[PDB]
RNA sequence: UCGCUACUACCGAUUGGAUGGUUUAGUGAGGCCCUCGGAUCGGCCCCGCCGGGGUGCCCUGGCGGAGCGCUGA
RNA sequence: UGGUGACUCUAGAUAACCUCGGGCCGAUCGCACGCCGGCGGCGACGACCCAUUCGAACGUCUGCCCUAUCAACUUUCGAUGGUAGUCGCCGUGCCUACCAUGGUGACCACGGGUGACGGGGAAUCAGGGUUCGAUUCCGGAGAGGGAGCCUGAGAAACGGCUACCACAUCCAAGGAAGGCAGCAGGCGCGCAAAUU
RNA sequence: AAACUGCGAAUGGCUCAUUAAAUCAGUUAUGGUUCCUUUGGUCGCUCGUACUUGGAUAACUGUGGUAAUUCU
């Protein structure tokens, strides 16, 4: 799994690579253009919307 | 049992430095008030009523 | 897709012929357009020279023809009485041309009295509103109550359209084809054939 | 009355018979007003069409249709389809190699307004050409002739 | 006629086989039409708080927060 | 008002209608630059609707090779006609509904066959014929076989698409892509036919 | 250059499997229809922000995926 993430405001983006199950446990069963915090993603994440 | 509610999301227009024109020029111009703006307009506006009927007395001397 | 050509069937004679080309464009039929009394529904087709066909799924209001006294207004359909092609047709109130439909007296009756200054297919109760007073016996000046009167020796109706009014509801027919017009639209059924297809619906029964 | 057969009503399409009168000319009779054109080639339209009562769209007089075409002869010999007949023409071919004709024949259906009738098998028909009006039914009859034998 | 050799077509069980063409019936991919469906994407309103203008309100602006409000695609 | 051999024609008057899957009315481009803060010359695209051109599509009349070891054929599932519709770009059993019982046939229908695309033509010929015309012009059909549609003024298009059947290419085995009856050229078939 | 838009790709080329009043030929009709284009006609005939209006998207920038494509 690697993600595919975007600064909108800010217009950049990273390709960042995620090896673990519980943090593809938070986005398992979703759907296209709903919003989900990134918290599992990692330390830094918390108060950051995707 | 059931869900009854539709999500209202919101779409917002951040700004960005367009290039050429950093965001300090933007917001330079932008939060510039109406006295400065109506002087630099009829100011434009005279110059160029000037340069103009100028020409047409350089259209009647040719 | 479907083809309204004619070279699948037989010859005068009746010796069927083996198709020398395989359908061609021009030759499509489309499906069938029912049209159905409700709330108004319409869907454009593109046809052949690229001009648009107005197709009619839902109809509601039609515009039809008083032919004895000259006008037409714009009235809301009923029901499908009557079919001359198919009894089905009126079962599930199909809008086809020449089928017959109940109209509301209304608007006819409005222009009627406001033309003659008469009463239609009122009650014999003779019970009355104020702006129906106003309007019907109203107030004339000399020249004005002179026209009137000169008109009232003209209209007098056929005692089935008397009727028809008073029960509010009228028989007209209808002259367009909505399922490639998009209109059904048409004229109130007046005297012999009145009278006959009058006829015929009361033999449904 | 006895022209109406038909489940739908049976009308002239062109002419308006509810137009509203006083009570002293609905006394006087009901006549509606006959729609007849007069065919272009010198058939005059017949008596019977002009007077008659009946209604048939598909008749070149008291309906629509323009005849237009080639103008051709033939005899009747069925009718029994309503308002139609076949008629037969018949004609010689020429074969090269002999130099001589051999007959031949063609049926043609083609539609006959009510307003001929006693058009009797074996007598003489001459019809024009319609748009086509049937499957097999592009003609129509113009003017009858009775045959050699009418008394 | 019989006999010998050679070559053609014929009858012949084998419900003989093969292919082609139509077609009865059952099955029925896929488009097209109709009735639905409504993931999503908007717009208008609803308020809160604040800034400018016009007279507590009105016209705007700036954000935000929210409603099974009601509309388009 | 005007027009036809003939209109239910063209034009006129009256009442209304007008599609949210909307009809017309130009929110456009260039080159010259001039005139009394205003005026305009030439063009380019657009556009509803007439008319016109290229057509196209259905009809009319007459014409085709062999066959009886094919004599009756079609019509419950349209055959033939009637009446009203639906569908279509319109005329029409085109299709539905309801009636009628028709229509074709020794003047050869119907059925079968064709080493059958039809013509313009070719070969051969005193006169008459017989045979051949896949092939450069005109018309028709078809793009492996059938079917079904998008797009458009115009295709039921195949150097568009969607299936099924028959074939066949790539694959990391999950998937993807095919259509020489265009030119070359290759295989096969064959007595039989040219340069990537 | 590219990309959006407009137009064209329905012609032309090939072949002769099917197809027997069918195709086709001469003949006529469309008063029973459709017609890009071209040519001429029309285009203030309607009585009811304009000295200019709204949103998006491609090329382009960038982050990507798949063994594979004129994929996205
Ligand atoms: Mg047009
Ligand atoms: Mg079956
Ligand atoms: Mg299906
Ligand atoms: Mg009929
Ligand atoms: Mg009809
Ligand atoms: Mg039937
Ligand atoms: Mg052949
Ligand atoms: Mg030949
Ligand atoms: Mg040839
Ligand atoms: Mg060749
Ligand atoms: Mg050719
Ligand atoms: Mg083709
Ligand atoms: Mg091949
Ligand atoms: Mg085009
Ligand atoms: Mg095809
Ligand atoms: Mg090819
Ligand atoms: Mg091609
Ligand atoms: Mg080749
Ligand atoms: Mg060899
Ligand atoms: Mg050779
Ligand atoms: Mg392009
Ligand atoms: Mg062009
Ligand atoms: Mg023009
Ligand atoms: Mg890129």
């Amino acid at each position: 799994m690697k993600l595919n993430i975007s600064f909108p405001a800010t217009g950049c983006q990273k390709l960042i690579e995620v090896d673990d199950e519980r943090k593809l446990r938070t986005f398992y069963e979703k759907r296209m253009a709903t919003e989900v915090a990134a918290d599992a993603l990692g330390e830094e994440w918390k108060g950051y919307v995707v | 049992x059931x869900x009854x509610x539709x999500x209202x999301x919101x779409x917002x227009x951040x700004q960005r430095a367009i290039t050429g024109a950093s965001l300090a020029d933007i917001m330079a111009k932008r939060n510039q008030k109406p006295e400065v703006r109506k002087a630099q307009r009829e100011q434009a506006i005279r110059a160029a009523k000037e340069a103009k009927k100028a020409k047409q007395a350089s259209k009647k001397t040719a | 897709g479907i083809s309204r050509d004619n070279w699948h069937k037989r010859r005068k004679t009746g010796g069927k012929r083996k198709p020398y080309h395989k359908k061609r464009k021009y030759e499509l039929g489309r499906p069938a357009a029912n049209t159905k009394i409700g709330p108004r529904r319409i869907h454009t087709v593109r046809v052949r020279g690229g001009n648009k066909k107005y197709r009619a799924l839902r109809l509601d209001v039609g515009n039809f023809s008083w032919g004895s006294e000259c006008c037409t207004r714009k009235t809301r359909i009923i029901d499908v009485v009557y079919n001359a092609s198919n009894n089905e047709l009126v079962r599930t109130k199909t809008l086809v041309k020449n089928c017959i439909v109940l109209i509301d007296s209304t608007p006819y009756r409005q222009w009627y009295e406001s033309h003659y200054a008469l009463p239609l297919g009122r009650k014999k109760g003779a019970k009355l509103t104020p702006e129906e007073e106003e309007i019907l016996n109203k107030k004339r000046s000399k020249k004005i109550q002179k026209k009137y009167d000169e008109r009232k020796k003209n209209a007098k109706i056929s005692s089935l359209l008397e009727e028809q009014f008073q029960q509010g509801k009228l028989l007209a027919c209808i002259a367009s084809r909505p399922g490639q017009c998009g209109r059904a639209d048409g004229y109130v059924l007046e005297g012999k054939e009145l009278e006959f297809y009058l006829r015929k619906i009361k033999a449904r029964k | 009355a006895d022209i109406q057969t038909e489940r739908a009503y049976q009308k002239q399409p062109t002419i308006f018979q509810n137009k509203k009168r006083v009570l002293l000319g609905e006394t006087g009779k009901e006549k509606l007003p006959r729609y007849y054109k007069n065919i272009g080639l010198g058939f005059k339209t017949p008596k019977e069409a002009i007077e008659g009562t009946y209604i048939d769209k598909k008749c070149p007089f008291t309906g629509n249709v323009s005849i237009r075409g080639r103008i051709l002869s033939g005899v009747v010999t069925k009718m029994k389809m309503q308002r139609t007949i076949v008629i037969r023409r018949d004609y010689l071919h020429y074969i090269r190699k002999y130099n001589r004709f051999e007959k031949r024949h063609k049926n043609m259906s083609v539609h006959l307004s009510p307003c001929f009738r006693d058009v009797q098998i074996g007598d003489i028909v001459t019809v024009g050409e319609c748009r086509p009006l049937s499957k097999t039914v592009r003609f129509n009859v113009l003017k009858v002739t009775k045959a050699a034998g009418t008394k």
